[PDB]
């Protein structure tokens, strides 16, 4: 979808309504690659859930109640006194 | 593999005509009766089989390859000039070879060079689809033979006829045993200890001498 | 290029028939009816991701042997002088048809003549049998399994294996080929090579039968220690996290922080546990069947017949006379061998190093225990049922367990390189 | 029409399912309340007091229960659970839902039906749990109950519930409550993620190993699973070559070169798979052409589509319209050809049949010959035979030649004539009838006999036939390291082809006349054309048609026709290129020429054996069933399809061949169709090796079950059983068409698969499949393995039992006795009821009398043995002799039984409590065909000081049957009176013995309560996701 992406943009910044560059449909077999998405957290876990709800819901079960002008330096031209100090 | 057409070997002329004295043909006379695989080593012929028909039959010279190590593969034309049999190329190939040993191991002198030590084509690969009761099995044996150095009791003409090979097969069909202690074998050719052959010394894969086999 | 055919069944544990009866086999045959039962063993093992058992078949090591006796024999019927196959019985058993594609119950006119009286260590030539040497990829087919057999058989000890380096192996397919296997297990890898070599028998030199010789030596020199995460046959190398575990479970790898130099040419040597922890071990095995699979269409070099038993030498395809010989180790010992290494290249630390040793120890007590325990329960059995003498597992001495060469060969596997 | 479609699409088994839930078949349930509020320990004692959630239930009692998935959470329902009810309700109704159709009651059920019940139970309870164990994610612990554990989050709302079933070495131990006690003894660090391979940073982990809630068994069910379809495993690579061998090289398609990250593609299997998948195929349709015609249309099809030949008819007319001739002429062999040809269909058909000439054989049809023969005093005659010689070499009819000549034979009489055989099969005998090999006339075979001075043509045409029939060939086709090999009779990758092959060298085609066929065209005229001009025919036309009809045959002979040569270069590529994408995989008989000896006359298969046979090898012979029909083509169109062929002005084979058939490469079918095949052998000898448990087989196999009672087994109730099996498997797999039913038929009892063919010399080829293994079946007899153990989890008893008063206030389990109340038939002084007991009334204050076994009567009081069957055929007449005695007086009985299921009914230990109405209740509803739930009275163990009170009995059990009992008054520190058990140790062996490895089971003796299971998290991508194609 990134590759699209790319290249559609690729199509708007060159004023075509095809983009002549392709970042997408190269002859190249790219099936293997990935990208970071959401869809993963840090224990390679699926975010299916969040990760404050997991530890909410895992917290939950533990839980017990109670019973019952001129510069000749660099030559640059000014035009007031104190705009040249 | 490089697969190649086998030529005719004889041009019939006009004035055959299935005489009882022409000489035979084999099937050799005709478009295609067998196709050649070459290359240059067995190993690799035998896993060729691996992936094709062989229900015809695959002979095989493992003495002095008339071109280079090749197997080959009998068509499914025949010969009808003998009667009242009809021989398939295989069948064919086999018997005419087997007869030309026959020959040769009679004349055979010491100090005369022959084109082969063992002229017998011997049968390499599908046998499954030959019967202990069938010519093709039979030629096996008598191939074996011959190629061991029995000689035929019967003389043998310098020019072979129809009759005379009509007569031949007859008697190769006819009842008996195989009173002989060989037995066709795919494996290989077997020679027997105590045989006056020498193609085991002459050649490096193909024959092998059984020690107990006398 | 291998051109002779032969295996050796197994022989009696000092028994006065084949270790293994009808309980057992009905058992082997419950949902399977071929002997042949690589396909079989491969699903009850559970691509050995925890310690499998059963009540008759303990250990994996232990399917794997009887696996071994029902062939030993009811192959022995077929391969009689005689070559008949269906005229006589093994224990109520006989064969399906000419082409050994399964057994059956015995015809009841079979059941009431004697059964065949099976001989220990034999060793038989499959060109022998007509309907095995006329159908050549039957042959190369089934000699896959034959010759797993005879690596079972060769020794008292485990399976042999065959570890090769060579990198003229290496070719295009071959690399574009493995790449695939990134990220499963030595178990799953061997899983579908085994599989494709039923299908289609591999050629001599052919890529799955490099690719495979490759994964061994992988394998192997990782369970070793030479190679790592930091020291890389070509970036590849087998890891584990929990080295020592009872189930041990290895994972082909990347990694691009080194590559270790290899000398140019071809070395190859045998190796085997001599430890009877091995029954208990999915890839010690494994890598034997594989190096099995190798065999169907490779000649191995000879093993030298000092190496072996009497009664297995001079077998024309596989042990000879000036070969090479089999290396054998502990199971145990190894591990630390494994240790050392790593700690010596610096990517391990003491510390790990006592937490590793610590398990592995655990582990053997409990392997040990058990197998032991086993043993017992069989001869117990032996003495109440005579007529039904047999083994749930491979016999094993006390002496077995030593250490003994583990060392030896734990260096001779690093020379590799 | 129903196979029909199953040949073309087969529905594709569902075989990759996930479940994110927990991997366990058994739960917890409590049975009788805790008790609490009491009058000792004070409420503030009991956890539950403080609304702590406990990893097992608070209460009196609880027992295990068998319901399958009741903690699963799946992404496909394979709608074949089994649920069972506490024990205190009836579960009668899962014993009676197989053979019962003849039972009455609603609460009883037939015990001769146990066996086959509790059989398909189990196989059911495989099914039901044949998933792959998905991994989902966790979240480190942030409390201190765990030392920072990584706890594992199951889906769904209401979630919080699980953290505490699933991990009970959580839980805090403040109390000394049986509960707290377990708990605290338990390893600490064995809980949470315990493993992983994390191969890509920032994806997911490829699989994880964790701790948690499960049982051992349908773990190591899961376990085996997995492992069966980790072997079909094939990746991208495989494919790109497998698709690229097939195609020849027209069509390439790409693999990717890099780190992947694990993808599950299940779709290799062995060649024995497809061999007896390939037989079962075959079976149903043998015989019917209804069913195989419209697989050939399909390919006749498919052909059109890729084939670059084209017929244009107008190529005839032509050539035709330039014949010289005279208009004064009575005939016009230039017109009547084109009106004999009206100017395909049977052309693309006939070349599919090559494919399958196992089972089907093209025939010219009967409709194409001359109605009464013909005569070749008739030019119309002449052309009759003409387009029959030219078509019939292309049919796989192996008489063809025959036909072909007999053709000109029936024609020539009068003219020419032959020696035939006899009377019957005479000169004049319609060709079309010399069907079969014993048909060949003597003199085809020797020609000799047929005279060259009193039949010239006839001989001549004779020794065409010989000499220039076409000459079979073969190519090789598919790539089985992937799909492995459907063939039977030849060897694999072989396609045998009814003409000769010569592989063309160029790509830029030109007419070529050096063709098999077209010699064959050739030859045909130059016949006629003698026939012609034969000194002794030739004076009965005018000079003029003469020249006319020469001029004719040698424009045919000279036409530039294209088929030919396309037959004989490209047609046998488009064939191979085909076969691999094909649903009913080419099966054929070798194509042999005129060496009748080697003709097929006959291929059958077998499903079943005979009498004693049990070596399918010799039951073969005398046990199939013959297969295969003919189908007819029309001779007419397929001559002018070889008389008009044409090609593409401009073309090039390399390039049109890669646009043709890139598009059929796209079609993925082909693979689904493997996963098909996977099952249906799954299903066969899974098959066998349930009903090898209810009757008797010819195959080796396990037996536990055998203890369950079971009827003798009829030929029909075996049917039955598998028609259960059958559905089953089907409901399980989401199948809508048939599976196992081509092998229904009758009996089942024997079946066995294998095939023949036979050559007219006799001799026979026999093809016996090896039977690869089986999980399902394997999985099947493990779980019986346990159920032989763990039995009383399943709601079922075993043993006996025994009907007799026992009154006292004790408090054992009636499931569990004392010793001295049971006997057997080896106890001093107990009698044996046989067959012959019958019954002599009392008389005058005398006691009535039962006959003995051994001829002794006995009056009614004692010890008595009584094998259920007995009672069963007597119900009232003993219920109305004896339940008086059982009662009040001094009568005890043991009815055997083996096996039966049983339902509790707890009561209060401190009042009374007889159990006679409950008892009185089952004796009195036993039938000769049904018998209820046995009934057990068993008290309430409790947790303090409780007085006491009497209670009469009247059933116990013979051995233990009280396993299914989890633990009492679990919340409680003690159980003072009753039954006391604390939870079950050895159920929890990795938690309880510190010096056992985490991945130790101990099946079949014991099912593991807490496992270590390993979850997956592989990709299942559809193949042209990975393997892409470059157009
Ligand atoms: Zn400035």
């Amino acid at each position: 979808d990134e590759a699209d992406e790319a290249t559609q943009k690729q199509a708007k910044d060159t004023d075509k309504s095809k983009a002549q560059v392709t970042y997408s449909d190269t002859g190249i077999n790219n099936a293997n690659e990935l990208s970071r998405s959401g869809n993963v957290d840090n224990e390679g876990g699926s975010n299916q859930k969040p990760m404050s709800t997991r530890i909410a819901e895992a917290t939950s079960a533990i839980v017990s109640k109670h019973p019952a002008y001129q510069c000749h330096v660099c030559s640059a031209v000014l035009f007031s006194p104190l705009d040249l100090d | 593999v490089l697969e190649v057409a086998a030529g005719r070997k004889y041009l019939q002329m006009e004035n055959y005509s299935n005489d009882d004295d022409d000489p035979p043909l084999f099937a050799k006379d005709l478009s295609d009766y067998a196709k050649a695989f070459y290359s240059d080593t067995y190993e690799v012929l035998d896993r060729f089989f691996w992936t094709h028909d062989s229900s015809a039959g695959v002979l095989v010279h493992y003495d002095k390859p008339t071109n280079g190590h090749h197997y080959l593969l009998g068509t499914l034309t025949q010969m009808v000039s003998a009667p009242p049999y009809i021989i398939n190329a295989t069948d064919a190939m086999l018997l005419e070879s087997c007869l030309e040993q026959f020959s040769a191991n009679v004349r055979a002198r010491p100090a005369q060079p022959v084109t082969r030590l063992d002229q017998c084509y011997h049968l390499r690969w599908g046998a499954q689809y030959v019967g202990e009761d069938s010519l093709t099995y039979r030629l096996g044996v008598l191939s074996l033979l011959a190629t061991n150095g029995y000689q035929l009791a019967r003389p043998i003409p310098r020019q072979l006829t129809n009759r005379w090979l009509s007569s031949f097969v007859s008697q190769i069909m006819s009842d008996g045993v195989n009173e002989t202690p060989l037995w066709p074998q795919e494996r290989y050719v077997q020679i027997a200890y105590d045989s006056p052959s020498v193609v085991d010394g002459a050649t490096q894969y193909g024959y092998v001498r059984k020690n107990q086999l006398r | 290029a291998r051109a002779a055919f032969l295996f050796k069944t197994v022989g009696f544990g000092g028994l006065q028939n084949v270790p293994i009866n009808d309980e057992l086999s009905s058992h082997l045959l419950r949902a399977g009816n071929s002997p042949w039962q690589l396909t079989q063993f491969l699903d009850w093992i559970s691509l050995g991701r925890g310690l499998a058992t059963s009540a008759l078949v303990p250990t994996a090591g232990s399917r794997y042997y009887q696996m071994s006796c029902l062939l030993s024999g009811t192959l022995q019927i077929p391969f009689r002088p005689n070559h008949r196959w269906g005229d006589i019985r093994f224990l109520r058993l006989v064969w399906s048809a000419p082409t050994l594609d399964g057994l059956v119950v015995a015809p009841p006119q079979v059941l009431a003549q004697p059964a065949l009286q099976a001989q220990a260590d034999r060793v038989y030539d499959c060109d022998d049998y007509p309907f095995l040497a006329r159908d050549p990829r039957f042959k190369h087919r089934v000699y896959q399994q034959l010759s797993a057999v005879t690596l079972l058989n060769l020794t008292g000890f485990g399976p042999i294996s065959y570890v090769r380096v060579d990198e003229d192996m290496w070719s295009g397919d071959v690399n574009q080929l493995l790449m695939n296997y990134f990220g499963h297990t030595f178990a799953e890898i061997a899983y579908t090579l085994c599989q494709a070599s039923a299908n289609r028998p591999w050629e001599h030199d052919g890529t799955y039968a490099r690719m495979t010789q490759i994964i061994l030596s992988l394998f192997w020199l990782s369970y070793v220690g030479v190679i790592h995460q930091q020291n890389t046959y070509r970036t590849f190398y087998f890891q584990c996290n929990r080295r020592g575990d009872a189930a041990e479970v290895w994972i082909l790898s990347c990694s691009l922080n080194h590559s270790a130099q290899i000398r140019p040419g071809n070395r190859s040597l045998f190796v085997m546990p001599t430890s009877p922890d091995w029954n208990m071990d999915v890839n010690l095995i494994l890598s034997s069947t594989l190096t099995g699979c190798l065999c169907s269409g490779s000649q191995l070099p000879l093993i030298d017949n000092n190496s072996v038993p009497a009664v297995s030498r001079n077998i024309h395809g596989w042990t000879g006379r000036a070969g090479n010989q089999l290396h054998g180790f502990q199971v145990r010992r190894m591990v630390t061998e494994f240790c050392d290494r790593l700690r010596r290249d610096g990517v391990m630390t003491q510390a790990q190093q006592n937490q590793i040793e610590a398990l592995a120890d655990q582990t053997q007590q409990f392997k040990r225990d058990k197998l032991e325990a086993w043993a017992r329960e069989d001869d117990q059995y032996n003495q109440a049922n005579p007529n039904s003498t047999m083994f749930r597992t491979k016999p094993f001495t006390n002496a077995q367990w030593g250490r003994g060469n583990t060392g030896a060969t734990s260096a001779a596997i690093a020379a590799l390189i | 029409n129903k196979k029909t479609a199953q040949l073309l699409h087969a529905d594709t088994p569902r075989l990759v399912t996930w479940d994110a839930g927990l991997c366990t078949s058994f739960k917890i349930v409590p049975i009788v309340p805790a008790q609490v509020p009491q009058d000792v320990l004070a409420y503030t004692f009991f956890t539950s007091s403080y609304a702590i959630q406990s990893p097992f239930p608070e209460a009196a009692v609880s027992r295990i229960v068998v319901h399958t998935r009741w903690a699963s959470n799946v992404d496909f329902d394979r709608d074949s659970s089994v649920i069972m009810a506490p024990p205190t309700e009836n579960n009668i109704h899962l014993f009676k839902q197989l053979l019962n159709t003849e039972t009455l009651s609603v609460r009883g059920a037939n015990p001769l039906m146990f066996r086959a019940n509790v059989l398909h139970m189990l196989l059911e309870f495989v099914l039901d749990n044949l998933y792959l164990n998905r991994h989902t994610g966790f979240s480190q612990d942030h409390t201190p109950f765990t030392e920072g554990a990584n706890l594992r989050s199951l889906p769904g709302p209401d979630a919080e519930k699980w953290y505490s079933i699933m991990y009970p070495t959580r839980m805090g131990t403040p109390n000394v409550s049986k509960i707290c006690n377990f708990v605290a003894s338990c390893v600490r660090n064995r809980v949470g993620r315990f493993d992983r391979a994390q191969m890509m940073n920032g994806a997911m982990s490829e699989w994880v190993d964790v701790f948690e809630t499960s049982d051992a068994l349908t773990v190591s069910i899961r376990g085996r699973w997995m492992a069966r379809l980790a072997r079909m495993n094939i990746n991208p690579t495989e494919i790109e070559w497998a698709l690229t061998e097939c195609a020849q090289g027209y069509v390439t398609v790409t693999s990717p070169y890099a780190p992947s990250v694990n993808r599950l593609m299940p779709y290799r299997i062995s060649n024995a798979e497809r061999q007896i998948s390939q037989i079962i195929r075959i079976m149903n349709i043998g015989n019917n052409a209804t069913v195989i015609q419209p697989v050939l249309q399909d390919i006749s099809v498919l052909l059109q589509r890729i084939s670059p030949l084209q017929i244009d008819p107008t190529i005839i007319s032509n050539t035709m319209s330039t014949v010289s001739e005279s208009t004064t002429q009575t005939l016009s062999p230039a017109s009547s050809i084109l009106g004999k040809l009206r100017p395909f269909s049977s052309f693309r058909v006939a070349l599919a049949g090559w494919l399958y000439n196992g089972v089907v054989t093209t025939v010219i049809d009967d409709s194409s010959y001359p109605k009464d023969g013909g005569s070749v005093t008739s030019l119309e005659n002449l052309w009759d035979f003409f387009i029959l010689a030219l078509a019939l070499p292309l049919t796989t009819d192996p008489c063809a030649p025959v036909k072909a000549f007999m053709t000109l034979a029936n024609m020539m009489v009068g003219f020419e004539t032959i020696p035939m055989d006899n009377q019957i099969y005479t000169q004049s005998r319609r060709a079309s009838a010399f069907s079969t090999p014993h048909t060949w006339p003597r003199c085809f075979m020797n020609i000799q006999l047929i005279s060259p001075i009193d039949a010239p043509i006839l001989r001549q045409w004779a020794e065409i036939i010989h000499r220039y029939w076409p000459n079979p060939s073969q190519i090789r086709y598919g790539a089985p390291n992937v799909f492995g090999s459907a063939n039977l009779f030849t060897p694999p990758e072989v396609l045998l082809l009814p003409i000769d092959h010569q592989p063309a060298n160029v790509t830029t085609p030109t007419l070529d006349f050096t063709n098999e066929l077209t010699n064959w065209r050739a030859r045909v005229c130059e016949l006629m054309k003698n026939l012609v001009d034969n000194q002794r025919y030739q004076p009965g036309w005018t000079q003029s048609l003469v020249s006319s009809m020469r001029g004719t045959l040698d424009k045919l002979k000279l036409i530039k026709s294209m088929t030919p040569m396309y037959l004989q270069q490209l047609a046998p590529v488009e064939l191979a290129v085909i076969a691999p994408m094909l649903p009913f995989p080419p099966f054929q008989v070798p194509y042999v020429r005129l060496d009748r000896d080697r003709v097929p006359t006959m291929v059958g298969v077998t499903r079943q054996s005979r009498d004693t046979i049990t070596q399918p090898a010799l039951s073969l012979s005398t046990t199939n069933t013959t297969v295969g029909v003919p189908l007819a083509l029309d001779a007419r169109a397929i001559t002018v399809a070889l008389l008009s062929g044409k090609y593409p002005p401009d073309l090039v084979t390399n390039v049109w061949y890669a646009d043709a058939i890139y598009p059929m490469y796209a079609d993925t079918e082909v693979f689904s169709n493997l996963q098909r095949d996977m099952i249906t052998c799954e299903a066969v000898q899974t098959l066998v090796t349930l009903v090898a448990q209810i009757s008797e087989t010819q195959y080796p196999v396990d037996r536990y079950l055998d203890w369950i009672p079971s009827l003798r087994a009829s030929a029909a109730t075996a049917a039955t059983f598998a028609e259960w099996v059958n559905t089953s498997m089907k409901t399980a797999f989401d199948l809508s068409d048939m599976l196992l039913e081509p092998l229904l038929s009758g009996d089942p009892r024997m079946t066995q698969l294998a095939i023949q063919y036979q050559q007219y010399n006799g001799r026979t080829f026999n093809v016996i499949p090896e039977m690869p293994g089986s999980v399902i079946a394997d999985c099947v007899q493990l779980t019986a393995e346990v159920f032989n153990h763990e039995y009383n989890l399943f709601g079922i008893a075993r043993g006996d039992i025994i009907i007799g008063r026992v009154q006292s206030t004790h408090l054992w389990s009636p499931l569990a006795p004392p010793p001295d109340l049971v006997f057997d038939r080896d106890t001093p002084g107990v009698h044996i009821f046989g067959r012959d007991c019958r019954i002599s009334f009392g008389m005058n204050g005398a006691a009535p009398m039962i006959r003995d076994e051994t001829g002794m009567m006995v009056p009614f009081e004692g010890n008595w043995i009584f094998p259920l069957a007995l009672w069963q055929m007597n119900t009232r007449y003993f219920n109305q002799q004896f339940d008086a005695w059982i009662k009040t007086g001094e009568l005890r009985i043991r009815i055997e039984m083996g096996a039966y299921p049983y339902m509790l009914h707890y009561y209060d230990p401190r009042q009374y409590a007889n159990a006679w109405n409950l008892t009185s209740a089952w004796l009195e509803e036993i039938t000769p065909t049904s018998i209820p739930s046995v009934p057990f009275m068993v008290p309430i163990s409790s947790d303090h000081d409780i007085s006491s009170a009497p209670a009469v009995q009247y059933i116990i059990s013979t051995e233990y049957n009280d396993r299914s009992l989890f633990c009492t008054n679990s919340s409680s520190p003690q159980t003072i009176a009753g039954p006391d058990k604390h939870i079950p140790v050895e159920r929890y062996n990795i938690l309880t013995n510190p010096d056992a490895p985490p991945t130790q089971i101990q099946l079949p003796e014991v099912v593991d309560l807490y496992n270590v299971v390993t979850r997956y998290a592989y990709e299942t991508p559809p193949i042209t996701a990975v393997v892409m194609g470059v157009p």
